[PDB]
């Protein structure tokens, strides 16, 4: 998790914001994948969301539900994505690398045993879509164990008693929600810095250099874009998809100047 | 925190995306607050009786048990309205809707019957309705189809993943993370995440008490055990509920065994699986080595499920329910059994907890034994189904 | 000579081959017996209740009466075991049957509801029954065909005449007139020789017996009109017959009017007809300048009848009910508002019925009256129906 | 009526026994059916059973539901059959007629018009079908009323009642019923003429010369063969058609010698 900590202190002495991109691992295969997670980086993105593929991905809408099948059809497995995570951290010593999990992979071999094998590839943090703060404990727990950052999603409309849960248990960063439904607001900010959260990125919709200076003058840390993306990768399925994304991260990174 | 308790033992939970805990929340606040208002109690009982047909009957069955000790009745579900004991809950479900004030209903099914089911209770209550289905299972009861839009409600064949019964799952929960605010998501088993698994109990549970009213009546004592089949819980827990406390009283739920345990095309994760989470809940699932949910496989798309409920996995864990399996064959010789010698139709969902019974009659045919089976539906959907098996054998 | 009168005014008698009058005189003679009989009245009581799953509920229909001052009650014979109220009368025909010794069962069939009554009676009491039906009523009714062979019945297509529903019974009469000395046969509805019509109205009375029960209880008075579809008469008398002598209840049978009366494409030989000897009665037929009976017409199978009962016949002389007829159309429009607005899909039989209940609504809005429709059976086999018409259409 | 009396006493004055044919009417044709009625008469018919087409033949079999159904075929109505009567009376004068009705043909018009066109036309008798002794009193009394025999149905398994009624309203002959179901016993013989009944003939499934010297040796007057001389008319659906019933009623009358 002292990856998050040590960027956000680089990104405010900088007086910037980060912008992290999500691509599903292995997407649209495990080599080519590898290349636009280099690409990501090289292009600017401050650090990485990346997700494991999952038979019933239940918070993704469509654009994402399309990269697990992808993924799959490549023969992707878990296994296969810690090979991939250990040669990510391998090349990129910096750069944060928070997963998301559905429940059942984390839980499938044991929780403790998930987050050993996060911590001995390099991941910085995993956000686990289906675990709500109220059955977070022996995640968190086994988390914070191993060093890992646990992930909480501070949603919209949330409640002063979630503000707080969230804001005690969480790491790394805090996921600000930005609607309801699956992929595809100031006033919490403040808030979240009294009770002292990790810093917050706001993400879930987010495909378009607008956004990211909008959440960097609410206070918010940075932001996060997951489909579009994945929509970039959609678009273009191989050497003009890799200077497609390349385009788009520059531009939401520049964004977070001011 | 919530008012009642998530979990059986180690089963249960809310294992959703943070942004569905205020719906379930609301949820289970508004049933605790119903469960205690009578006028709500009157509601709901007055529309079992005089919209859906309750007390269903509880019939003797004269002609298959000849020749053996054992005395078998069968619960008559298939004569509620709709064709099977899903329209019992519906009703609940759909009055905690304007309970709590939302005019829109989201749905999931596979056979069809929880779907026809919730359309009905939705046109009859004054509830847009919307149902998600895997298209899979569009194609093979098209009857059931044009029932729900016959019935106002929108039907929305899925595309993603299997096209079949967990994806419509996944898909309402998908909608329903949309906007819960207008919409109640009706669970259409007792399973999911909590209150579900116990609201779904709650709203069935008349199929257990009066079996109990009604073999004391006609035997003058409890039944030595009560069978059903168990594709995500309903029936069996409804069944079950008002026994649980009857130590005496055997408590048997029947998985699919489809092709075969041993083939592994088959639907029974309580027995055959291993616990993960998936759909809200900690429970048996059928799933790969490294924790992807697997297929299920019946003949009978409403067993067709690769969990259950968690409250079979822990009646089961502390050996106060047994659970079996009938294949796909067996189900079928039932379903057969039963048209032949009691001129009943059967759903073939019903078939594999008739062939349990059947086998314990057969197998051990001198032993003193009261038997009740829940017949949680008719087989008016699934003559096509067996024609077409009938059809390529022999006969 | 008879024991009972087997004339309605002037409609009725015994107009069969001399070599069929001695079963019609042993029929008679069994049924007065088990009349007075509290043996075989509590048996049977015991089969309609505990296998059948009567009393059958009385719905009031909210939404679709809603800006009117009509009240509108369903007795809800679509609920019994079968899905239609022909399982009543097969139940009390079967025990019959076995009164007199008899173990072989015929009958005919149309639609198919009464065939399949017949093999599931036939099934559960242990007799060997054949059903004649018109091959043109096999083809489009394969499901009711598929249920009744299910059910251990030899299902007799008919080639003979039109190849339809009276060309059905004309078989089964030839074939009992074969030997009735093994074989009952089980006449479905309120018509044909005596004793039939006065046996399938006492069979059937406890339609209308809880009608008149169940809404005292809910209105504390009797309905203004009972309405009920007449294809040979008998869910109508069933209804009607507890209220003749409660003379303020008015008594409304609705006959097909098919595509209307003006084409000829009917089935409304009551008010349409003229008096004719024939199926062994005298009453109302559809028939020829020169006495030849003609072919009738209707969207339902189950009302597709050139004939009538002769006490239907009587009721309408005396002025005691009143015949109308609705339109194929007007069937196909009160089916569908039934399954939008109560969530209840009924037979097309039945939507005859609830669609003159819908007229006298409608053309006097602000006329308060309180109405029961006699709802004899679910739509379920008419949804292919249904469909293949809407499709031809737009929507 | 008063032709059978005296066919009947010049048969036993011959010492024989009546042989009586059916024929639809007008089956397979009009013209055609008055050269079989020509036929059966020269080829050696007493007398003859004609029937009328009905659309719902309930005690005939399928041999002459199919007669019925050439004769509806070929345009035939109840009112060309009694033009057919006409001209088969004005051939021949001696020969008695009986028709097989059902009672809707006779119901339809009035009852008694129905008859007093009998009249009108020569037809000596009429069997309704349809019709039981319990039934027939309107029939009956109209046949007399216009000198029409009516002919009524003695069934094997007859009671004394039964035996007594018939004996008492029928006249011409008693069609005595020689088995169960539709078209396709010595002791009741002697009591009908203990009750001085009409002349029993015995019909109803009769094919083959066997049957006529039985009947005659049983004491009954003759017998009637239905669908016998119909399947001959089946059998070679025109010129064949003629030699082939001629020679069926002279083997059947041959046999009522003795
Ligand atoms: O750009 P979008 O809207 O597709 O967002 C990308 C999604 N990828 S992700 O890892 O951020 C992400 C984060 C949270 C999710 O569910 C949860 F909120 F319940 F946790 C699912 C995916
Ligand atoms: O040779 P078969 O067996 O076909 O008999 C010929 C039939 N023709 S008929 O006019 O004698 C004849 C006589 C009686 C009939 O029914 C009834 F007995 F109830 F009256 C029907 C036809
Ligand atoms: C899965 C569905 N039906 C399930 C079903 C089942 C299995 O569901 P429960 O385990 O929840 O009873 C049993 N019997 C009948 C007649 C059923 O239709 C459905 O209709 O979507
Ligand atoms: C003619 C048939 N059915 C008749 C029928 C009728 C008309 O028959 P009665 O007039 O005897 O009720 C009404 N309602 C339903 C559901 C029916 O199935 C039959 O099943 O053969
Ligand atoms: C009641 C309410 C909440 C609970 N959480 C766990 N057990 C409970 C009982
Ligand atoms: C299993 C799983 C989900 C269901 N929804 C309705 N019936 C079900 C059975
Ligand atoms: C009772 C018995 C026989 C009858 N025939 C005419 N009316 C009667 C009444
Ligand atoms: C009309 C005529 C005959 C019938 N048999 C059963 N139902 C009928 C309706
Ligand atoms: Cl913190
Ligand atoms: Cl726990
Ligand atoms: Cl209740
Ligand atoms: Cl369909
Ligand atoms: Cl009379
Ligand atoms: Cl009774
Ligand atoms: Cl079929
Ligand atoms: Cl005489
Ligand atoms: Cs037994
Ligand atoms: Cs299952
Ligand atoms: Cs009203
Ligand atoms: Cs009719």
């Amino acid at each position: 998790m002292e990856r998050y900590e040590n960027l956000f202190a680089q990104l405010n002495d900088r007086r910037e914001g980060a912008f992290v991109p999500f691509v599903t691992l292995g997407d649209p295969g495990i080599e080519q994948s590898l290349k636009i997670i280099d690409t990501l980086i090289d292009a600017g993105a401050d650090a990485l969301e990346l997700g494991v593929p999952f038979s019933d991905p239940l918070a993704d809408g469509p654009t994402i539900q399309n990269a697990n099948l992808r993924a799959f059809a490549a023969g992707v497995t878990p296994a296969q994505c810690f090979e991939m995570l250990a040669l990510i951290r391998e090349k990129h010593p910096t750069i944060p690398i928070g997963l998301l999990m559905y429940a059942n992979l984390v839980f499938n071999n044991g929780i403790d045993a998930f987050y050993a094998r996060c911590e001995q590839v390099g991941v910085d943090s995993v956000l686990v879509a289906d675990v709500p703060v109220e059955e977070s404990a022996p995640f968190r727990q086994a988390a914070l164990r191993h060093n890992i950052a646990p992930i909480f999603i501070c949603p919209p409309n949330a409640d002063d008693d979630l503000l707080r849960q969230v804001a005690s248990y969480g790491r790394g960063y805090t996921y600000l929600l930005s609607r309801s439904g699956v992929t595809g607001l100031h006033h919490l900010i403040e808030k979240l810095k009294e009770y002292h959260a990790a810093p917050a990125l706001q993400g879930f919709g987010i495909s378009s250099p607008e956004q990211v200076s909008a959440a960097v003058r609410a206070g918010a840390a940075g932001a996060i874009s997951g489909s579009a993306i994945v929509k970039i990768i959609e678009k273009n399925l191989p050497k003009q998809m890799l200077a497609e994304l390349r385009s788009f991260v520059s531009a939401m990174k520049a964004a977070s100047r001011a | 925190t919530t008012l009642l308790n998530p979990y059986f033992g180690e089963f249960g939970g809310m294992y959703v995306p943070q942004i569905l805990m205020p719906a379930l929340n609301q949820l289970e606040e508004a049933f605790v607050s119903a469960q205690k208002d009578p006028e709500f109690q009157a509601q709901f009982a007055d529309l079992l009786k005089n919209y859906a047909g309750r007390p269903t009957a509880l019939t003797k069955c004269q002609n298959i048990t000849a020749g053996t000790r054992t005395t078998l009745y069968l619960k008559r579900e298939d004569l509620l309205h709709g064709g099977a004991h899903k329209t019992n809950q519906v009703l609940g479900q759909a009055l905690l809707a304007k309970r709590m004030g939302k005019s829109e209903i989201i749905a999931e099914t596979g056979a069809g019957q929880h779907g026809v089911a919730s359309a009905l209770a939705s046109a009859l209550l004054g509830l847009k309705c919307r149902i998600y289905m895997g298209a899979k299972d569009v194609e093979r009861q098209s009857p059931n189809v044009f029932r729900m839009r016959l019935m106002g409600a929108e039907v929305i064949p899925v595309h993603s993943g299997s096209a079949t019964l967990t994806d419509a799952c996944n898909e309402a929960l998908r909608d329903w993370s949309g906007s819960y605010e207008t919409a109640h998501y009706m669970l259409g088993t007792a399973a999911g995440p909590h209150p579900y698994p116990t609201i779904v109990r709650e709203f069935q549970r008349m199929i257990g008490e009066e079996t109990k009213a009604q073999i004391l009546d006609k035997e003058g004592r409890l039944p030595d055990a009560v069978i059903a089949c168990v594709g995500g819980g309903s029936n069996a827990i409804g069944m079950f509920a008002d026994f649980i406390n009857d130590t005496s009283v055997g408590l048997i739920g029947v998985e699919p065994g489809g092709h075969g345990i041993e083939t592994g095309e088959h639907g029974a994760p309580l027995k055959h699986g291993r616990v993960g989470i998936y759909f809200g809940m900690k429970a048996p699932m059928m799933q790969t080595a490294d924790g992807q949910i697997e297929e299920s496989y019946s003949i009978s798309a409403g067993l067709d499920f690769p969990s259950v409920g968690p409250q079979h996995a822990y009646l089961n864990s502390i050996g106060r329910a047994d659970y079996v399996s009938i294949t796909d064959d067996e189900a079928l010789e039932a379903f057969k059994t039963l048209c032949r010698h009691e001129g009943i139709i059967p759903a073939l969902e019903s078939s594999h907890a008739l062939a349990h019974a059947l086998k314990m009659m057969r197998e051990q045919p001198e032993k003193e034994q009261l038997l009740v089976v829940n017949l949680s539906g008719r087989g008016d959907k699934d003559i096509f189904t067996v024609h077409d098996i009938l059809k390529a054998r022999g006969e």
